[PDB]
RNA sequence: GGGGAUCCCUCGCUCGCUUGUCAAACUCCAAACCCCCCGUCAUCCUAGAAAGUCGGAGUCCGGACUGCUGGGGUA
RNA sequence: CCUGGGGCGGGACGCCCUUGAAAAGAUAUCAAGGGCGCGCAAUGGUUGACUCAAGCGGGUCGGAAACUCGCUGAAGAGUGCAAGAGCAUAAGUCAGCCUGACGUUAUUCAGCAUAGCAGUGGAUGACGAGACGAAAGUCGGCUCUAGCGAACUUUUGAGCC
RNA sequence: GAGUUUGGCGGCCAUAGCGGUAGGGCAACUCCUGUACCCAUCCCGAACACAGCAGAUAAGCCUGCCCGCGUUCCUUACUGUACUGAAGUGUGCGAGCCUUCGGGAACUCUGGAUCGCUGCCAAGCUCA
C-alpha cells in the first residue's frame, strides 16, 4: 500500500486586494472549480498593498476525490502534461502557476474582469496519513512512509502520463 | 586612578550589563598573539596569579603589550603563540556630596582571577623557552598581583 | 521601594523544575487525607487555585478538617498554629 | 523529539494522543466513578473505571461481542450494536451493585446522535443513573436501525432481532 | 469604556434575573434643612467657623462612575461597588 | 550587506564543530548550615508540662568581637 | 517629615515585582533593576474547533516584502501595561451561545514572620439566582502577585424604625 | 487455575524522548471502502460523524536489535578536590588564609548499562 495517492489538490488566487476584483476573482475560481472558495486574509499591514492585518487578500479551495482528479488533469493539460524537477517539493508535493483563467472551459472572458492568474497545488500522500490528521492516537508517520520526488514523478507518469522535464 | 583602588575582592560580581549604564570599552584589543593557526608547538608556558585579585583592562592590555614585544623582538613575528585567557567581565566603577547615595558611576572593567589561574600562555619552539620566560615575567610586573610561570606541556623538553 | 505582595521574593519558591512544567499529574488532585493526618504543603505553581501562602511551602500541617475542595491544616509557624487553606494539589501525605 | 535537558516530553499517554489530561481532571474532581465509552471501527466498549494511586481499577466492563451470545447478528459496530452494549453494562453493573456514575467519552467528538450517546441511552435505560441531557439521544427509530433502509435488504431484519436481543439481554438480567 | 445600556442581571428584590437598565447616578443638592445645614447656620458668627470655614480639598484623578441597575420587572434600583473610569459610555 | 549592464570576481555579520573566558538581578546541576513533621535517645515536668487570665514595668540613642568575599564606599 | 549636619536636589513618604538576603522565615541604607495611581461589553464567562514563534523547500513582474502548500518546531509565540512566576488536546487563537464584571453571608490568611495594629485584598466555604456544556465541570471579571483611602458630612438605593 | 496476544482505562511522567534496523496480524486494533442517514467543513465526508463487502500489514500498534544524539544510573581518576558546620593564643602588611573534628559536590575522565517499568479489567486463547 505504497501507491502515492492524491491528499487534495488546492488552487489559491492572490489578488492582493479586495473589493470587486475580489469578488471576480472567488467568482472565477469557484466556477472553475465548481466548489465554494474562501477568502485568505493578510497577517501584517503593509503600504506598499495598503493592506491592515485580518483584511481579504486572496482565496483557496481545497478539492478532494474525483473533482480534484478531474481540475489536476484540466490544469496539467494548461502546462500540456508538462512539470520539471524543480517544481516538486523535497517530498512529493508539486506546483505551477497559470495566468490565464480563459483555457479552463465554461467562463468567458470579460473586459471588466481582465483576467487574473492561479497557482495550483498538489499534495502526493500515501495510503494511510491520516495517522497524523486523525484526533485519537494521532502519531506522525515515519519518514519510511513519506513521498520521494521521483516517487512522485513516478506515480504522475503511470496515473497521468504526466512527463516530467 | 591606581589600580590599588578596585584591586583586592571584598564585594559580588557586577557584570550584568543590561542591568546598569554605559560600560567604557575594554583596552584590551587582541588575546591571541603569534601564530595563532599552530598548534604543533612543543612547549607551552603560562603565567599564574597567586592571589586572588582584580585586574583592570588597563593592566591586562599594559602586559600583553609587552610581552608581545618582547616575543615579537625575540622568536619573531611567528615564532610563538600568546593567549589572554581571561577577559575582563566585571564592571569597576567610582563614586564620584559625600557618601550619600554613593552607588557608583562606571568607570571601568576587571578581570576577578583567582590563584594559581593561568592569565597568559606561551607556545614556543624548544629554543626560545627562556625568551617565553622573559617575556611572561615583564608582564606579569604590568599586574596588579605576585605572579609565578609554569610550564604546562614539553617540561621533559626544556630540562 | 520594597513591596509586600503575597508573591514577594517567591522567584524559584514558584518555580517549577524544567521537566514537570505543564499540566501536573492530576492524581495529586484526587487524594484524600483523614483528620490528623501529616501532609506536606509543596505548593504546585501550576495550580493557581487554593494555594496557601509560599511562608507555609515546606511545612508539614496536621490535616483538622475540610472546606470543600480544600482540606483545612494546622501548620507550625515560628511559634503560632496558623490554620491553612489547601487543595490537594498542593498538598503531599508524610511517610513513615 | 528531545533536544536536550531542558526539553519536556509530555506525559506517555499523552504522546501516545490517548489521553486529555485536563479533561481527566475535570471528570475525576466528580469523585464519581466514569462510564468510559470507547469505540473501534467494528464494535463499542463500555466500562466504570475508578481511580486509584497506582492505577486506573475497572468494576464493570461490556464489549459488543457479549451481544452475539444473546442473538445479535448485525454489526456490532453501528447505534444498534451500541445501544444494546450499553444496556448490557448498566444491567451488568446493577448487578454487581453499582449504580453510578458519569460519561467519559474522551477525546471522542461529542456528537448528537452517535454511537457514544446511542451506548450512554441503553446504560440510562437499565435504570443505571448517569447524568445527561436527552437531545443528545439518537432516535428510537435508528436505535431500531432504520438506517438498514439505505442500502441493504438483508439489513431490514434489524429491527425485529434488536427487539429480540433486547428482550433477550432483559431476561438474563431479569 | 464602554457598558451596555442594558443587559440580564440579578435582581436582588424580584431574587430573579431580569433585565435591567444601567442609568448613571447624579449629585443632589445639599438640603438646607439637614442638621448639618442647620448646624452651620448656627456656628456662624463671628471669627473662624471650625470645620464650617474649611475650604474643600482635591480630587482623586479618576472617579468612580456612579451607576444604579433598575430591574424592569419590579422597577426597583439597586447600586453596586463601581469601576474607576476616565472615560465612559453606554453601549447601545 | 562593507569595496569600484552579464551585479564579470574580492567578503563583515549570521548559523554550527572545536578553543578560551563569565554572571547580584543566568541555571542542565548542586552541597555544608538551616526549617516543618514523625520516631528515638536525652533533658525538664504532678515539689505542676504546654496553655490561659490578670497586676507592675522598663525599653524602642546602643556598642563591640568572630564569621557571612555580608551591601555601599578608594578607604 | 526623611536626610552620612542642615539646606539645594530628591522622595527610598501609599501600592506591586526581581536582586541585595548568607538554599525555612525575618532582615537595613538617599541599596541595584524597576513599575503602579490604569485600560477593556470585550481585551470578560463558557463550550466547541484548532495551535504558536522562527526556519527550510514548492508556488506566476504576487521579488529573496504580501497569500498559499508541505516539513521541522514543549513554546524559542501569545496571554492589555513593570518584574518575576504560570499555561499547549491550554490560561493561547477563532467561532457559537452568553453577562458569574451576580445580591447576601462565614471563616482563615497576609498587609503586620515569629508577635499586637486598619481601610483593605485573597483563598476556601454557605445562602439565593443564573451562563455555557452530554455530563463532569467552569464562571464572584480580564492566568497569579500593583491600579488605592478612616471618622464626620452630604447625596443615592431598598425596606423599615 | 498459570501464562500469553490483543483491546480499554491508567500510575510513575524521557531509564519512556529524537533517530536507525529487522520481523507479525488467526482473533483484536488499525489503515482502508463509501456518504441513504444522525452529525460536519470559515471551502473540502481532510477532520468529525455515520454505515461498512473487499484489499493491506506499507503505515499506526506489537516484538527483536542498534549507543547514534538526549536522558537516567553505576564505575575509575579528578578526590575526600571545591565548598562547608563547630572550635582554635594557628597564620598574613593587607584583600585573606590555615589546623583539628564533622559533612561533601559539580564538571570532566575510564569503563559499563539505559532504545521504559508497571496497576486494574476484558476478550480471545494455550491446560493439567
Ligand atoms: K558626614
Ligand atoms: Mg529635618
Ligand atoms: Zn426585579
Amino acid at each position: 500500500m505504497r501507491t502515492p495517492i492524491v491528499e487534495k489538490v488546492i488552487v489559491h488566487m492572490g489578488v492582493g486586494e479586495s473589493g470587486q476584483h475580489l469578488v471576480n476573482a472567488e467568482d472565477i475560481l469557484r466556477n472553475i472549480t465548481g466548489q465554494e472558495v474562501v477568502r485568505c486574509f493578510a497577517k501584517r499591514t503593509l503600504p506598499a498593498f495598503s493592506i491592515k492585518k485580518n483584511e481579504p487578500i486572496g482565496c483557496k479551495v481545497t478539492l478532494r476525490g474525483q473533482k480534484a482528479q478531474e481540475f489536476l488533469e484540466t490544469a496539467l493539460g494548461i502546462v500540456e502534461k508538462t512539470l520539471n524537477r524543480s517544481q516538486f517539493d523535497s517530498f512529493g508535493n508539486v506546483s505551477f502557476g497559470i495566468e490565464e483563467h480563459t483555457d479552463f472551459p465554461g467562463m468567458r472572458y470579460d473586459p471588466n474582469i481582465g483576467v487574473f492568474g492561479m497557482d495550483v497545488t498538489v499534495v502526493l500522500k500515501r495510503p494511510g496519513e491520516r495517522i497524523c490528521k486523525r484526533r485519537i492516537a494521532a502519531r506522525k508517520i515515519p519518514a519510511g512512509h513519506r513521498v520521494t520526488v521521483d516517487d512522485a514523478i513516478a506515480f504522475l507518469n503511470e496515473s497521468y502520463g504526466v512527463e516530467v522535464m | 586612578k591606581p589600580g590599588s583602588m578596585y584591586r583586592n575582592v571584598r564585594q559580588r560580581s557586577f557584570t550584568r550589563r543590561k542591568y546598569m549604564g554605559g560600560v567604557p570599552g575594554s583596552q584590551v584589543i587582541h588575546y591571541d598573539m603569534g601564530d595563532k593557526a599552530n598548534t604543533s608547538f612543543p612547549v607551552k608556558i603560562s603565567l599564574i596569579v597567586e592571589e586572588k585579585c582584580q585586574i583592570r583592562h588597563t593592566a591586562l592590555e599594559a602586559a600583553r603589550i609587552t610581552a608581545n614585544r618582547h616575543l615579537v623582538a625575540d622568536t619573531g613575528k611567528m615564532g610563538f603563540y600568546m593567549k589572554l585567557r581571561v577577559y575582563p567581565h566585571e564592571v569597576i566603577r567610582e563614586n564620584k556630596s559625600g557618601m550619600r547615595r554613593a552607588f557608583g558611576k562606571n568607570v571601568g572593567t576587571a578581570a576577578r582571577v583567582k590563584p594559581m589561574q593561568k592569565i597568559f600562555t606561551v607556545a614556543v619552539e624548544k629554543q626560545n623557552f627562556k625568551a617565553a620566560k622573559e617575556a611572561l615575567w615583564h608582564a606579569g610586573q604590568k599586574l596588579p598581583t605576585p605572579c609565578r610561570i609554569v610550564v604546562d606541556e614539553g617540561a621533559e623538553l626544556v630540562q | 521601594t520594597n513591596s509586600h505582595g503575597e508573591k514577594r521574593c517567591t522567584r524559584y519558591k514558584l518555580q517549577k523544575t524544567v521537566r514537570e512544567r505543564g499540566i501536573s499529574p492530576v492524581s495529586r488532585a484526587i487524594q484524600e487525607f483523614e483528620e490528623g493526618q501529616m501532609v506536606h504543603i509543596d505548593i504546585d505553581p501550576s495550580v493557581q487555585k487554593g494555594m496557601p501562602n509560599p511562608k507555609f511551602q515546606g511545612s508539614t500541617g496536621k490535616v483538622i478538617g475540610q472546606r470543600g475542595r480544600s482540606y483545612v491544616l494546622e501548620v507550625r509557624s515560628g511559634n503560632a498554629m496558623k490554620e491553612v487553606f489547601s487543595l490537594p494539589q498542593h498538598l503531599k501525605p508524610q511517610k513513615y | 523529539m528531545a533536544t536536550g535537558p531542558r526539553y519536556k516530553v509530555p506525559f506517555r499517554r499523552r504522546r501516545e494522543g490517548r489521553t486529555n489530561y485536563h479533561l481527566r481532571l475535570k471528570l475525576l474532581l466528580s469523585r464519581q466513578d466514569r462510564v468510559v465509552v470507547r469505540k473501534s471501527s467494528r464494535n463499542v466498549q463500555i466500562q466504570l473505571i475508578a481511580p486509584t494511586p497506582d492505577g486506573d481499577i475497572t468494576y464493570s466492563s461490556a464489549v459488543s461481542n457479549e451481544l452475539a451470545k444473546y442473538g445479535y447478528t448485525g454489526a456490532t459496530g453501528n447505534t444498534t450494536a451500541a445501544y444494546l452494549t450499553g444496556l448490557l453494562f448498566g444491567l451488568k453493573s446493577l448487578q454487581k451493585g453499582y449504580e453510578g456514575g458519569i460519561l467519559d467519552i474522551g477525546l471522542q467528538a461529542s456528537s448528537a446522535g452517535s454511537r457514544v450517546y446511542a451506548a450512554l441511552k441503553g446504560v440510562v435505560d437499565s435504570g443505571f443513573e448517569i447524568p445527561c441531557s436527552p437531545e443528545v439521544f439518537p432516535p428510537d427509530e435508528r436505535i431500531r436501525g432504520e438506517h438498514i433502509a439505505g442500502y441493504r435488504e438483508e439489513s431490514s431484519d434489524l429491527p425485529e432481532q434488536f427487539e429480540a436481543t433486547k428482550e433477550k439481554i432483559f431476561a438474563e438480567f431479569s | 469604556m464602554k457598558i451596555p445600556k442594558r443587559f440580564r442581571t440579578y435582581c436582588p428584590f424580584c431574587k430573579t434575573h431580569n433585565e435591567v437598565v444601567v442609568e448613571r447616578v447624579k449629585k443632589g443638592q445639599a438640603s438646607s434643612m439637614t442638621h448639618i445645614a442647620r448646624q452651620k447656620k448656627r456656628q456662624e458668627g463671628i471669627g473662624n467657623s471650625g470645620k464650617f470655614s474649611k475650604v474643600p480639598g482635591g480630587d482623586k484623578p479618576t472617579k468612580r462612575i456612579w451607576l444604579r441597575y433598575r430591574c424592569t420587572v419590579c422597577k426597583k434600583a439597586h447600586q453596586r461597588p463601581c469601576f474607576r473610569a476616565k472615560k465612559f459610555e453606554f453601549k447601545e
